[PDB]
DNA sequence: ATCAATATCCACCTGCAGATTCTACCAAAAGTGTATTTGGAAACTGCTCCATCAAAAGGCATGTTCAGCGGAATTCCGCTGAACATGCCTTTTGATGGAGCAGTTTCCAAATACACTTTTGGTAGAATCTGCAGGTGGATATTGAT
DNA sequence: ATCAATATCCACCTGCAGATTCTACCAAAAGTGTATTTGGAAACTGCTCCATCAAAAGGCATGTTCAGCGGAATTCCGCTGAACATGCCTTTTGATGGAGCAGTTTCCAAATACACTTTTGGTAGAATCTGCAGGTGGATATTGAT
């Protein structure tokens, strides 16, 4: 009775959602502070426009969801559908990001 | 204060091609982004191209250019006519 | 005394694209043409986008376009995707697409 | 008050979402922190640019203007906030 | 006689090639490479000599980039066989292959 | 065909300096259509550049200011 | 009447720095020292590449700087190739460079 | 006929800093396309700076930024050096 | 471990393709004093919006157990690519003219520019009007155990 | 294939956050007027670009042989997905204080443009000058068989 999907199932039907979906996926009160104490170290007593936050949210979650895109290539060219540190490395070496 | 933007020009141009068609505010902006950034690249091609050929005005001629360097194909082909048409036009009139 | 754009059967602004590019610091002249022929790439390009975004608008029954269907459909024009490959639109979300070998079963 | 360790605001979580809209199924344990550092450094990029052109115009106030500015620089061009 | 084993030749041309900087493709098929191309875009074209030396310069040097991203898909992939696979995957990540 | 006169072992001598040490049979064919593709796009500009000066000659600054528009920024031929 | 790169301390040209700016079309006007500046940044990038290459002319046992130098002193730097990270030597040649698992197993 | 180039003057740095060393043709071609490539990219930097801040002049201010922006760390702190002092060098010489 | 076939190095030598130097020559520039005009900093200030804090509440993060199945080590072998010798086709190098067409110079008509000066097509804020977000319920599609 | 635990698609429904019209000012376009001038159009010169010819030699192509790489198959340890229980912290909603930005006004250090004078930088001839690419000799290292 204790029913359970198979691994991979839900993995599955989490990517249809999102992919569907548009909204920004990490927490924002958590990345305006990261922004505010990066920020910090370069200059102190800066202020931050709102739609400045919302820029550096909507930058930010764009790369990283092509950079993911880019690192499920590598790891399925090494015959894998698990993605590590080194397919996302591959990735950027790649890109020129630190090649 | 104020402060311009293609939104009017862009919305009668949303009205001509889907009549019953609205835009929410977001998406305006993206249209004024894109316009804006095309803009800028277009007339910076026209700009090189122009110093590249000690030349110190910029003509339909240089945007023309600049248009074919700038735009894939089709789309290139397709703004060459609006745009060549629109000059034709224009030099018609008066 | 007629507009510049209707004189050049446009929507688009001739006179305000002509001081843009006096401003710009593009040359030390702009020709007459030159606002007339890039206004109209302008408002192609951009009637271009739209008639597609309002399709991808009309796909998910809204009658309203969002940045969602301004995405689908430049991603979705090999064209488009091109010209705004180094481009981000802002809650414009990604193409539904799963590559084969995450997919189960077999046959 | 004093902000420190907020990169840690980068959730497991967070990171797995982010990785199912870019179509990834399976995900090993050394990602997350992978993730962060290169998040860490994606922002230190931009953030350090926004701030030159904060700087420049002689204010204490970062605006969406900077950042989309910065943005730009680094081939990263983005619609939807003035620019 | 004498043999050298598979890859000992091998090693040894790249030595050689990473230490040198003349160019690898022959020059006169290049050249009827070039003006075939340009053809197709504009007839009855000339072409300075430095033109097609600038030219021969770019090739060479993005073909000579884009193997070694190559061989590191190749390596990633636990093969040190380059193979069109690995082209791809390398241009797909660079954008040129969407 | 002149894509043909690329040869063979020209596309090896390529890898090596690309620190290349097994190539596999269908490289070479594969090679030819990806540098095909570069020309194509590089020369289009190029002789789109020769065109707006109103010249029957593809100069090296042409050339150069092609391949600066591509983002492949070349030193040694001008400008 | 004496040169404004004498004035300067520089060997670059900051005359015609100054009028390179005016006809490059990148705005109505030009402050007095933004050409001193600018040509000051581009004598010392010029330096710090000479200096390198020339070091790299050394190590090779030659005295005369040739293309293949400056590709040396240029990739071997972190600074200057990240610079020029777009940029192509011409008849520069690659850096020695290979993978170990492609060393034969000793 | 006439073609300026910065050869003179690199040939110049370069007896200063290797008094016995000499260049090629080639090499020296290589340079010149260095110093062009970013006095453009600088230049077109302060450009853009100038004009996001509704400014008619380039100054010393804007090249600076420019630097700063667009050179890695070291060697923006010392081109940066080198600027401000050929600036004060200048300004203070009857 | 012992030869043996080759590849790799170093010191030395020197003709010349390419670099440095004298040299002169001329126009293209660059530097200074002088008159006119203005871009932009300090000084004041109206008023947007940014930082903070309090308060409630549930959407989600955290931490743990459990076990499916993915990743990776090990073994086996078919066959694709590397090495090499043989034959020889084509690229390369260099003298030659014939000419296409960049680069220079002169003429001049079509076409910009800044100041004027009249006029309306945009923009911001207030007024007016509706697409759809979000909640509910039920028919259909999908999964996974047996 | 049969049956149950669940996720998923889908159309009707409806208050509200956000979009689509109405007003009235004000930057900001647009007919004319001169005066100025870009740069197209033509006659003209000569720098290189193309076609032709011709041997030497250096690659390139082909075929043979087999070492060893790539990938198929089997196996198992253990990592990572799925599900659950607990409650923390992000989110949503506003109210307050003021830091700082953006509009307006005032005024001088600084910039554009001649107009005039001087020389520095480009070029090239023809001559002057030389670093280093090849090519040789002999010594030692690298590789791979047995
Ligand atoms: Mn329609
Ligand atoms: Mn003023
Ligand atoms: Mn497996
Ligand atoms: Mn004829
Ligand atoms: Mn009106
Ligand atoms: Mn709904
Ligand atoms: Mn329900
Ligand atoms: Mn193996
Ligand atoms: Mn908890
Ligand atoms: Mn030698
Ligand atoms: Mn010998």
């Amino acid at each position: 009775k204790p029913h359970r999907y198979r691994p991979g199932t839900v993995a599955l039907r989490e990517i249809r959602r999102y992919q569907k979906s548009t909204e920004l996926l990490i927490r924002k009160l958590p990345f305006q502070r990261l922004v505010r104490e990066i920020a910090q170290d370069f200059k102190t007593d800066l202020r931050f426009q709102s739609s400045a936050v919302m820029a550096l949210q909507e930058a930010s979650e764009a790369y990283l969801v092509a950079l993911f895109e880019d690192t499920n290539l590598c790891a399925i060219h090494a015959k894998r559908v698990t993605i590590m540190p080194k397919d996302i490395q591959l990735a950027r070496r790649i890109r020129g990001e630190r090649a | 204060t104020r402060k311009e933007s293609y939104a009017i020009y862009v919305y009668k141009v949303l009205k001509q091609v889907h009549p019953d068609t609205g835009i929410s505010s977001k998406a305006m902006s993206i249209m004024n982004s894109f316009v804006n950034d095309v803009f800028e690249r277009i007339a910076g091609e026209a700009s090189r191209l122009a110093h590249y050929n000690k030349r110190s005005t910029i003509t339909s001629r240089e945007i023309q250019t600049a248009v074919r360097l700038l735009l894939p194909g089709e789309l290139a082909k397709h703004a060459v006519s609006e745009g060549t048409k629109a000059v034709t036009k224009y030099t018609s009139a008066k | 005394a007629k507009t510049r754009s209707s004189r050049a059967g446009l929507q688009f602004p001739v006179g305000r694209v002509h001081r843009l590019l006096r401003k710009g610091n593009y040359a030390e002249r702009v020709g007459a043409g030159a606002p007339v022929y890039l206004a109209a790439v302008l408002e192609y390009l951009t009637a271009e986008i739209l008639e597609l975004a309002g399709n991808a608008a009309r796909d998910n029954k809204k009658t309203r376009i969002i940045p969602r269907h301004l995405q689908l459909a430049v991603r979705n024009d090999e064209e488009l995707n091109k010209l705004l490959g180094r481009v981000t639109i802002a809650q414009g979300g990604v193409l539904p697409n799963i590559q084969s070998v995450l997919l189960p079963k077999k046959t | 008050k004093v902000l420190r360790d907020n990169i840690q605001g980068i959730t497991k979580p967070a990171i797995r979402r982010l990785a199912r809209r870019g179509g990834v199924k399976r995900i090993s344990g050394l990602i997350y922190e992978e993730t962060r550092g290169v998040l860490k450094v994606f922002l230190e990029n931009v953030i350090r640019d926004a701030v030159t052109y904060t700087e420049h115009a002689k204010r204490k106030t970062v605006t969406a203007m900077d950042v989309v500015y910065a943005l730009k620089r680094q081939g990263r061009t983005l619609y939807g906030f003035g620019g």
